[PDB]
């Protein structure tokens, strides 16, 4: 839990400091593009 | 700068492009998508 929490944190940070990708994901490609872009830089969960 | 192409190859997973109303009212509508229209 402590280190999905961290993970968590982590990607929301990421996410703020680029809004370009949350801008062109909000409009099952997205799961395929999540992981060809971080598929191992988290957990599994 | 790697992400710039995984996000190029979603954009582009995406034949015909189709567009869908957003709004519309008097007489005009809005389409978002159609990126070569």
């Amino acid at each position: 839990l402590t280190n999905l929490a961290d993970e968590l944190a982590s990607v929301a940070k990421l996410l703020l400091s680029e809004t370009a990708l949350n801008k062109h994901l909000a409009e099952a490609p997205k799961v395929r593009l999540l992981e060809r872009l971080l598929s191992d830089k988290v957990s599994a969960t | 700068a790697d992400i710039e192409g995984a996000i190029e190859d979603y954009v582009s997973s995406f034949r015909e492009e189709i567009g869908t109303v957003i709004d519309a009212g008097d007489g005009i509508a809005h389409v978002e998508g159609l990126p070569s229209v």
